[PDB]
């Protein structure tokens, strides 16, 4: 059974590698949320600092890959980390050869492509990583892609990612069933930020302090990261309404 | 590159790629070697399983290396191409580098290294051939035989068989063969080659092929009508 | 079953058995620790005295990267002075481009990167150590502790090796008792403390303690040894609490 | 242009005896019309019995010396620390001198 | 079991069994003894024969002018890494006119071994090797095992049944530590210590192998008639 | 740090079968249903639109493809490595041909470069094959409209009309009644939303279908005017309202 | 399957060991250094009497102060013996000499290891070398394919070789001359060959300051062999 | 290496070869052979910078030889001119090209007919009726378009040859040393050993 | 390492056989059958497609018989992108032998090259071998008319008529049968068409299951023509002979 250790095609038609490097996705135990708003997209993650020995300002699974594109990973942090410095490195490049900032969709190709190969070539492993990009695109506007250790990626009006997805997925789907449209139609960032943490304590069914949290926003021509404050601010905004 | 090391050691001090390159030998056609007094003689079987074939056409088995040295093997045919190719080329450039054409032992001992070579190359395996080497060096009329095996040993031989039933034909050889005195003329030598090859072929003469080899580069390939001559008159002194 | 005989295989649970085998060594090597102060890190090791035929002061285990950063680790010694080397060109490298002598953040990264490109292929093995380091930048102090995944996150204090749970024990009362911040001399002394606590896990040979710091105000944020007095005042400091 | 070469000058002196031999410098050293050093010594002691000197191009001639003086190092760790015969080293520094044929020691050696 | 098919493969308790095999072809090696003083450092080294005829395999290398090694295990790998050690003793001469430091010569060793223990195709060494040296910081003794582990000692001992001269000279260590300007007192000792480790055969005069080096004395090996002497 | 597999993953076992082959093609049995019919004046390929969340947007996900600007592509299987294909197939159109000939390759060389980058995935070292059978269908001056398959194999056949992955034993049957060597293009795009409908469980309409084009030369998608000699792109990919007009004359 | 490099939980090379097994398969080769020169013989073991027996080359020349007697493997020495060659003939034109039987044995010897995955395999052969210089004098080493070579005053290896090994612990004395290790040589690989023993069959050499390397002629080992016989007869 | 002619007649290709090796101040030699066989009915001479022209032509020698080997079967002239000219082409665009000139004479024993082709070092091959390289053709050319006719016995054409050797030695400035003349026909290769 | 993994495609069985080469004869004798018969006046390639679909554009396509010049064609047995390699690499051989000595590719120069890159992929490289039998038809100067074949191990042999792929056995008996070294072209034609429909494992042989050509010496003033029928000219010589 050497069709289930490296990347070839067991008798089903199935690369078992693939599938186990998105049951590592879920090895860290963090939900992530990404939503889109008029002039914004926001992304949302759960923080858990176990330890009391961890400095937790260095406890990050949300990265600046350019001044425009943020990505939030989930799985393990030193796939998470390859993956970024990677991201990072590669729309550098792009702007350098073309001239103009790495669109959010055309880095999820190229880190979903370099994913692919992975899957064909056996001497390298799949990341065991999800990767979903956010930005303010000045093409496309608002924009979610996600890509997968299968090589997979494709853009989202919303998306959740983590062991208990499919409960927020499903809490987004509602909601945007009964709004009829393809974003939280809000003004500013700061409100979509609370829509967000919003759902995902209603989807979760878990209250959050300053310090559970780890917020990401892409406006046009920046993406940033909240403080601990800046996300204070957010729930005690939630909560006196 | 593909590095990986196919010929090694075994436990009881076998390298079993060069020993089941034997096998690839065993199961090829016959070929025999005798040398006379002034002349050597390479005989060859030809399998008459293949009917319907072309024998202007097809690979001869003998092959001249130069104008003066031929080769003949058993084994794998593909195999043996890469061999007589080499080998040619080492006769060009030797002649090219030291004014003058190789000797029969030289061109043996390359050849021989060849094959020893990839026994402990990384990524390849084994030829799977044996050759005799036969011919006269050059400004020499002393006869020379030699056989080499995928191991890459090679050594010199009055007269040699090797191939299917090859136990068979050098047992034949062994006590018909005098060292004394050895096949005087080409007509007795030729004899002696079918005869041996009459031992193991089975039938009339399409299945054997005959080349006569002497000094100053003069190598004659009988013809089916020459050899059936021979099988003719063998049979016939038989039947007493 | 097969999936932990080599390495870059992912298990069906999503793990990746060679590492988690990796980090079995580091838990069987000698105890490490780091503990960050107000204006700089502290490093110690706890070193085994095998046999009295050591020479004392000699076998020297925490190295310096560049002149600003520690180094210490626990598990294959080898391992963990090839990733030194490694940090050494990184840092090396970084400095000759940029001037400026590398940051922490950025030196950390550069092993995690390493140590994280191990996991990735079966010709390769994973790492055998576990490493605390650290130093003084702009940006201030920072420590760090580097696991065989790759895996690395920012500290307050820091512990690894056989007597990691004692030490990481004691960190954590350090970091509840003095909101604040501890001092380096502070550090160094309680260091000293925490080695010899974590020293019951290894009770069966004698030990020899080393101490290394870097200090904004102490050491001009540079690497540097504690000897002599300082390290003898930290050994007595050490013994009167274990007593 | 850079021109890799130049000129410090000075001259040496070898004389074979019946049971001895010498090898003379000056100690001079220059460039141009410039005296370098009054005392830089030219004539080495390169162990197993053997004295050297490149004179000519002074960096050319110390390279040449400073390897001769690791062949002979090299050649007692190869060779069970056997003694380089004075025949031996001059064949092992033609050697080293021919190796850079086309971009040469700009050397007179005398052994 | 399963894990010892590579240098590459941790087993599940976090060993490396081949470089756990390759420790076991030094304690097969025959025995050496390292000690020093605060002047000089020696290597004794008991030579082993394959039979009568043949002769005892040579155990110690010179490095350089200050410095040098006995080897016990695979005298092969030993010849590898005697060789990389004259040539860094060697470029540390010609680049910085300086000689290798003891310490740092033993870093060097580490770091070569530790590239076979981490890499696919490569085996670890197998040998053992204790490098003595006087230095700018005087004498020294290292111990090399081919896992990379390299340990500054006062005296030790590698090789088949060296735990009796281990021993000896840990009893033994106040006393030879202070053999400071006497080379032939030094070498007793270590003598006297690798008898510790014989049983059936006893030091005859081409078994032994003696090395010294220190202030006023380069890394010179003695063997044959000169050792008698000490017999 | 290095790729050790200079050794084929795809070999022949005793029953001659090439297994990674074999498997590849039931990873493209599992693989949505895909469709292409030919007509006289025209070739239409289809597939559908399998959306994997209704919070994704299935317009960035493009199954049909344009090659060059009369070669489109669809396929059925595993979409990333489609994705990888369609990228070194564009790129193999410029390099190989356009460069040297000035003009872009005809469907059959272009597929034919495709099938040889398939086949050096199923015989070099150290990788699987590609898990995908494309559906190519073109337009060149000389051999005018066709329609070709490619297997993991890389063996490319050319059809009438054919369907590949899901229910392509049973849309094979229902394109084999309802073919003829007298269809409009129009009747072709009929019937393959016709064949598309039965392997489709869910939703069918223009937003869960993809469906293109190579029929006439379009100038007004070409960008440009004053060059008589470039026409425009034969490929086109109908729209989500296009599509939609058709099936209410379904 | 397993590395070729690998080690076995003993601390030996597997590969290195299994080429030790194939040495032993080999025939029987015996080498005895003497003050008056080395003697070299050999078994030549044909595999069939139409085997011209003359052509069987175990016994080889390296330069003329240093001979090698084969066993094992054979083929695979000529790339041994070429390297040897090489070796003798560069050392003596970058220093205007002979080079020691020693170096020449170390250079052979460094080749040995050079396998993994460089060759795939170790060498199949061992190697008798036997020569001269003026530094150590006649000098007789095995070397082997683990990268080690050991000097004797005398050995065997080959299939004989324990048993001959042990002869030549009892017979061989620091006083033996060269007429006398001749004979030894033929006793010890006429008591240790399958085949009765002659000069077609087993070829003697030897190695002299004043002549270098010679292998033996077929007539002028007869005489030896006949001596021997009437030697052994006579008590 | 100096005067190289060829000339084509009936039956028979002939090609005469100067005898004398210069170097510089003095005549080292006065009976080079500027020619090899490259096969039974292919002659090939040669002229150009010393040392090139040997190595080149040996090389060229050596690939036909082993050609006819391979094959059991020898290559047409026009083959062997092909092959040739492809080399100097090849060796023109290289880092140190062959200076060398060569003439190619051979019967085609399929075709029965003699051929003659001229190449010089920059691969510039042409089929004539009578060919020559270097200030050769500058005299005998003219000779040869006044007294050649295609219809020529092989002593007719050696006769012709004599007045172009003799028109060298007489105009020429250089003591070429005579010349080496050999006929290539049906029969094979053979020198006129008196000329 | 990656050792683990390896499949060793390059290696003896016990009893002297290449593994890979001889599952690569069994990946053959399931493909399509495919025919090559020489006559005094010219050479017959038939051949069997495999995929009978009535939705096959038979007119535009090449399975079986391919065009190596104008002098030589190749029908194919096997994996057909492993065919189409070696086929441009042997278009390639032929326009280079051109090149270089201005005249066309001998036969047997161009099969020994084929089957020396074939061999290679059995003695070294660690990949797998081609899956493909040619029957190489053609025609030079030297030898005139000649059929070859080449198998997987890169062995070669010549033929006067000869059948890969499917049913060999039962094919290579039935022309053993009636061959006649004074065969023509049109009987040739016949036989080839015959052994087909014996042989076949469909229930009939037709026009859209066939690939067909002719090399004749019958062209216009004594040259080389090479013929690769097309779907409505199969369909008359299978009228011609009687088969359908
Ligand atoms: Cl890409």
């Amino acid at each position: 059974g050497y069709d289930r250790h490296i990347t070839i095609f067991s008798p089903e038609g199935r690369l078992y590698q693939v599938e186990y490097a998105f049951k590592a996705t879920n090895q860290t135990n963090i939900n992530s949320l990404a939503v889109r708003g008029k002039d914004c997209t926001v992304v949302i993650s759960q923080k858990k600092v176990p330890d009391k020995l961890l400095d937790p300002t260095t406890v990050s699974y949300i990265f600046c890959i350019s001044r425009t594109i943020g990505m939030v990973v989930n799985g393990p942090i030193p796939d998470a980390r390859n993956a970024a410095l990677r991201a990072k490195a590669e729309a550098a490049e792009f702007r350098y050869k073309y001239g103009y900032d790495m669109p959010c969709d055309v880095l999820a190709k190229r880190m979903a492509n370099l994913s692919q190969i992975y899957t064909q070539r056996a001497y390298m492993r799949p990341l065991g990583v999800i990767l979903t990009f956010v930005s303010v695109d000045e093409e496309l506007g608002p924009s979610i892609y996600k890509t997968d250790p299968a090589g997979y990626y494709v853009g989202y009006k919303a998306t959740a990612t983590g062991p208990k997805q499919q409960e927020i997925t499903t809490n987004l789907e509602n909601h945007f069933k009964k709004s009829k449209i393809d974003h939280i139609n809000e003004e500013s960032w700061e409100k979509v930020v609370e829509f967000a943490i919003t759902h995902m304590i209603d989807a979760l069914g878990t209250e959050f302090s300053k310090n559970d949290l780890e917020v990401g926003v892409a406006t046009k021509d920046k993406f940033f990261t909240l403080s601990a404050e800046n996300i204070e601010e957010r729930l005690v905004a939630i909560a006196e309404q | 590159g593909y590095d990986r090391a196919l010929s090694i050691f075994s436990p009881d001090g076998h390298i079993f790629q060069v020993e089941y390159a034997l096998e690839a030998v065993k199961r090829g056609t016959c070929a025999v070697g005798v040398k006379g007094k002034n002349c050597v003689v390479l005989g060859c079987e030809r399998r008459s399983t293949l009917k319907l074939q072309d024998t202007r056409i097809t690979p001869s088995k003998v092959s001249k290396i130069d104008s003066h040295v031929v080769l003949s093997f058993s084994g794998l045919n593909a195999d043996s191409r890469i061999l007589i190719e080499k080998a040619r080329v080492e006769a060009q450039s030797h002649r090219l580098t030291l004014e003058d054409p190789v000797t029969v032992e030289y061109l043996t001992r390359y050849v021989a290294g060849v094959q020893q070579r990839y026994t402990q190359s990384g990524g390849v395996r084994p030829f799977g051939v044996s050759t005799l080497i036969a011919g006269f060096d050059p400004r020499d009329d002393e006869p020379k035989l030699y056989q080499t095996e995928p191991s890459g040993i090679y050594s010199s031989w009055s007269a040699q068989t090797i191939g299917r039933n090859s136990k068979t034909v050098r047992e034949f050889l062994e006590k018909n063969y005098d060292r004394k005195e050895p096949p005087a003329t080409v007509e007795e030598c030729v004899k002696l080659t079918v005869r041996s090859l009459l031992e193991v072929v089975q039938t009339g003469a399409k299945n054997i092929e005959i080349t006569v080899v002497k000094p100053d580069s003069d190598i004659v390939a009988l013809s089916s009508e020459e050899i059936n001559q021979y099988v003719t008159q063998i049979e016939q002194e038989k039947q007493e | 079953t097969g999936y932990d005989l080599s390495n870059s295989v992912f298990s069906p649970d999503g793990r990746n058995f060679q590492v988690e085998y990796a980090v079995k060594a580091v838990e069987n090597g000698t105890t490490s620790i780091g503990i960050k102060c107000n204006d700089g890190v502290v490093f110690a090791v706890e070193k085994l005295i095998t046999s009295k035929l050591l020479v004392p002061q000699k076998n020297v285990k925490i190295q310096v990267v560049d002149r600003h950063i520690g180094c210490v680790y626990s598990g294959l010694i080898p391992d963990g002075r090839h990733l030194v080397n490694r940090g050494r060109e990184e840092a090396a490298s970084f400095k000759k481009l940029y001037k400026t002598p590398i940051p922490i953040p950025a030196f950390a990264d550069r092993l995690g990167q390493y140590v994280q490109a191990h996991t990735l292929y079966n010709s390769v093995r994973p790492f055998g150590v576990s490493t605390i380091f650290g130093g003084v930048d702009k940006n201030g102090a920072h420590l760090y502790m580097l696991e065989p995944s790759g895996s690395y996150w920012g500290y307050k204090g820091a512990a690894t090796g056989k007597g990691r749970q004692s030490a990481k024990a004691e960190l954590e009362k350090l970091v509840d008792h003095h909101p604040e911040g501890l001092s380096a001399r502070e550090a160094v002394k309680q260091a000293a403390k925490i080695i010899y606590l974590a020293h019951e896990d290894n009770k069966e040979k004698d030990f020899e303690l080393e101490i290394s710091w870097c200090s904004l105000s102490e050491t001009n944020g540079l690497h540097k040894f504690v000897k002599g007095d300082l390290l003898q005042e930290a050994i007595d400091f050490a013994q009167k609490e274990i007593n | 242009q850079f021109n890799p070469y130049g000129d410090n000058g000075g001259t040496i002196l070898g004389i074979a005896g019946e049971d001895f031999a010498v090898l003379a410098g000056d100690t001079r050293n220059i460039t141009d019309y410039s005296i370098n050093s009054r005392y830089e010594p030219k004539v080495f002691d390169c162990g197993d019995n053997i004295v050297m000197s490149a004179n000519g191009f002074a960096a050319d001639g110390d390279a040449l010396v400073k390897r001769f003086k690791n062949s002979v190092k090299w050649y007692h760790f190869d060779h069970n620390d056997k003694k380089l015969s004075i025949n031996s080293a001059a064949r092992n520094i033609q050697h080293l001198l021919y190796g850079k044929r086309f971009f040469p020691y700009y050397v007179h050696t005398i052994i | 079991n399963n894990y010892d098919g590579d240098t590459v493969t941790f087993s599940p308790t976090g060993r490396l069994f081949q470089v756990e095999y390759a420790l076991e072809a030094i304690k097969q090696g025959s025995v050496t003894v390292g000690l020093r003083s605060n002047t000089h450092a020696v290597l004794v080294a008991l030579k082993r024969n394959a039979d009568e005829l043949s002769s005892y395999q040579k155990k110690i290398i010179k490095c350089d002018e200050h410095m040098g090694l006995s080897l016990a295990g695979l005298a092969p790998d030993a010849r590898v890494l005697s060789n990389y050690l004259r040539q860094q003793c060697n470029y540390s001469s010609l680049v910085f006119n300086r000689k290798l430091a003891v310490e740092r010569a033993g870093h060097l060793l580490c770091d070569k071994a530790q590239k076979n223990t981490q890499s696919y195709g490569g085996r670890p060494y197998g040998v053992g090797l204790l490098i003595i040296g006087y230095d700018k910081s005087g004498a020294h003794l290292l111990e090399f095992q081919p896992s990379g582990n390299v340990t500054e000692l006062y005296g030790t001992a590698i090789g088949a049944r060296s735990q009796g001269a281990k021993t000896y000279l840990e009893r033994t260590l106040d006393t030879f530590i202070k053999i400071d300007g006497n080379p032939d007192e030094l070498i007793k000792a270590g003598v006297e210590a690798i008898s510790q480790s014989l049983r059936d055969e006893s030091l005859t005069v081409d078994n032994l192998s003696i090395a010294i080096v220190g202030k006023d004395t380069p890394f010179t090996i003695y063997d044959g008639e000169a050792v008698a002497k000490y017999i | 740090m290095t790729d050790r597999y200079s050794f084929s993953l795809t070999t022949f076992s005793p029953s001659g079968k090439l297994g990674q082959i074999d498997y590849a093609l039931t990873a493209v049995k599992q693989g949505v249903t895909s469709l292409g019919i030919k007509a006289t004046n025209g070739v239409v390929i289809a597939t559908e639109k399998k959306s994997s969340s209704p919070l994704a947007m299935s317009e960035t996900l493009s199954k049909v493809s344009l090659l060059t600007p009369d070669i489109g592509a669809v396929y059925s299987g595993m979409g990333p490595d489609y994705r990888v294909l369609v990228d070194k197939s564009r790129k193999v159109a410029h390099t190989s041909y356009k460069r040297i000939y000035g003009e872009y390759p005809p469907t059959k060389l272009l597929v034919s470069e495709v099938a040889k980058i398939m086949q050096e995935a199923t015989q070099s070292g150290g990788v699987r094959p590609f898990g995908v059978s494309l559906l190519i269908a073109g337009h060149d001056e000389f051999n005018g409209f066709s329609l070709y398959q490619v297997d993991p194999s890389g063996s490319y056949f050319p059809w009438k009309a054919t369907a590949i992955g899901k229910g392509s034993v049973a849309a094979k049957t229902f394109l084999e009644k309802r073919w003829n060597d007298e269809l409009e293009l129009e009747d072709a795009i009929h019937i393959a939303l016709l064949t598309l409908k039965e392997s489709v469980e869910g939703e069918f309409n223009g937003d869960t279908i993809e469906l293109a084009i190579i029929g006439d030369e379009n100038p007004d998608l070409l960008g440009y005017t004053g060059i008589p000699t470039d026409k425009g792109p034969r490929f086109r990919k109908l729209t989500s309202q296009e599509i939609n007009d058709r099936l209410e004359a379904l | 399957d397993r590395g070729v490099s690998t080690f076995s939980p003993e601390g030996r090379l597997f590969q290195v060991e299994y080429s030790l097994e194939a040495i032993k398969l080999g025939s029987t080769a015996i080498g005895i250094a003497t003050k008056e020169g080395v003697v070299l013989g050999v078994e030549k073991r044909a595999t069939s009497p139409l085997l011209e027996s003359d052509s069987i080359e175990k016994i080889v020349e390296i330069d003329r102060h240093i001979g090698c007697a084969m066993s094992g493997l054979t083929a695979d020495a000529r790339s041994m013996i070429e390297h040897a060659r090489t070796a003798a003939v560069t050392h003596n034109l970058y220093y205007d000499e002979d080079i020691n039987v020693e170096s020449l044995t170390q250079s052979v010897c460094d080749l040995a290891l050079r396998f993994g995955e460089l060759m795939s395999r170790p060498f199949g052969v061992a190697l008798l070398i036997a020569g001269h210089d003026a530094d150590d004098g006649y000098q007789l080493f095995h070397a082997e394919p683990s990268g080690t070579f050991y000097r004797y005053n005398a050995k065997a290896i080959g299939s004989g070789s324990e048993g001959a090994q042990a002869e030549l612990l009892n017979e061989w004395h620091s006083s033996l001359t060269l007429k006398e290790a001749e004979l030894l040589v033929l006793k010890i690989l006429k008591q240790v060959m399958e085949e009765k023993l002659d000069e077609n069959n087993a070829q003697l050499s030897c190695i002299t300051k004043q002549d270098g390397f010679k292998i033996y002629d077929n007539e002028k080992t007869a005489e030896l062999i006949k001596e021997l016989k009437e030697k052994e007869a006579a008590e | 290496m100096d005067i190289i002619l060829g000339i084509r007649v009936q039956d028979s290709v002939i090609l005469a070869s100067s005898k004398a090796v210069t170097r510089g101040i003095s005549v080292l030699k006065d009976s080079d052979d500027k020619t090899r066989q490259l096969s039974p009915h292919t002659l090939m001479s040669f002229a150009g910078e010393a040392g090139d022209t040997v190595q080149f032509a040996e090389y060229i020698q050596a690939n036909i030889q082993l050609y006819s080997i391979r094959e059991d079967y020898e290559l047409s002239p026009q083959a062997v001119s092909s092959f040739v000219r492809q080399e100097l082409a090849k060796s023109i665009r290289s880092r140190r090209p062959y200076q060398v000139n060569v003439l190619i004479g051979g019967y085609d024993k399929k075709k029965n007919k003699p051929e003659l082709y001229q190449i010089d070092y920059l691969g510039t091959k042409v089929e004539l009726p009578y060919g020559a390289h270097g200030y050769s053709g500058f005299y005998t050319f003219s000779l040869l378009d006044h007294h050649y006719r295609p219809d020529m016995t092989t002593e007719e054409g050696l006769d012709l040859l004599k007045l172009c050797v003799q028109e060298l030695e007489k105009r020429m400035p250089m003591d070429f040393k005579g010349v080496i003349v050999k006929i290539v026909d049906k029969d094979g290769i053979r020198q006129v050993d008196d000329f | 390492g990656s050792r683990r993994y390896d499949s060793r495609t390059t290696i003896f069985s016990p009893e002297g056989r290449l593994y890979q080469v001889e599952y690569a004869l069994e990946s053959i004798s399931h493909a399509g059958t495919a025919i090559g018969i020489m006559a005094s006046d010219g050479i017959v390639l038939a051949a069997e497609r495999k995929v009978t679909s009535t939705l096959l554009e038979q007119d535009t396509s090449t399975e079986k018989l391919y065009k190596l010049n104008d002098k030589i064609a190749v029908a194919v047995a096997g994996l057909t992108a492993d065919a189409e390699i070696l086929i441009n690499t042997a278009r390639i051989h032929a326009q280079n032998y051109l090149k270089t000595y201005n005249e066309d590719i001998p036969v047997e120069i161009l099969v020994r090259r084929l089957s020396d890159i074939k061999q290679g992929y059995t003695q070294h490289g660690g990949l797998r071998p081609f899956g493909v039998s040619f029957i190489y038809a053609g025609y030079d100067d030297r030898y005139g008319y000649q059929l070859y074949t080449s198998n997987p191990s890169g062995n070669y042999t010549g033929w006067k008529a000869i059948s890969v792929g499917a049913n060999t056995s039962a094919a290579q008996t039935l022309l053993q049968m009636d061959y006649k070294d004074d065969m023509k072209v049109d009987d040739a034609i016949e036989l080839a068409l015959k052994t087909l429909s014996k042989t076949t494992d469909s229930s009939a042989l037709t026009y859209d299951r066939l690939e067909f050509a002719t090399i004749r010496k019958g062209a216009n003033d004594g040259e080389v023509y090479q013929k690769i029928f097309k779907p409505q000219e199969i369909k008359d010589i299978l009228v011609k002979t009687g088969i359908t």
